[PDB]
C-alpha cells in the first residue's frame, strides 16, 4: 500500500448534468485534437495514399503502352 | 422573584421584531448529496 496525503471533494451523480458536457467547449476539443495529432495523421495517411496513387498511375501507363 | 428581577434588569434589549422563522425562510437550508475524503495514511485510525 502507498502512503498518500490528499483531500477529495465529490458530488452526487444525481446533482449534476450528465450529457451536456459532450458538446461543451467543442472548438477547444477540435483544436486540441487537430493540433496534437496532425503529424500522426500525416504519417499514417500519406504512405497509404501515396502508394495507392502510384500503383494506379503505374497501371494506367502500363495499360496504355500495350495498346495498338 | 425571577420575573420581577428580570423586568427590572433587562431594559436595554433590542426591540427588533424580525422573527427567526422569517430569517430561516429567507435563507433556507438544503441537503446536497456529496462527500469529502481527507486521506492521511499517517493517522492510526479512520474516522468517518
Amino acid at each position: 500500500p502507498v502512503k498518500l496525503k490528499a483531500v477529495v471533494y465529490a458530488l452526487s451523480p444525481f446533482q449534476q448534468k450528465i450529457m451536456t458536457g459532450l458538446w461543451k467547449d467543442l472548438p477547444e476539443k477540435i483544436h486540441h485534437k487537430v493540433s496534437e495529432n496532425w503529424i500522426s495523421a500525416t504519417l499514417l495517411v500519406t504512405p497509404v495514399v501515396g502508394t495507392y496513387w502510384y500503383a494506379q498511375y503505374f497501371k494506367e501507363q502500363e495499360k496504355l503502352e500495350h495498346r495498338f | 422573584e425571577v420575573v420581577e428581577q428580570v423586568k427590572k434588569l433587562f431594559t436595554k434589549l433590542s426591540s427588533d421584531p424580525t422573527t427567526t422563522s422569517q430569517l430561516v425562510a429567507n435563507e433556507p437550508a438544503s441537503f446536497t448529496g456529496s462527500e469529502v475524503r481527507m486521506i492521511d495514511d499517517d493517522l492510526p485510525l479512520a474516522q468517518f
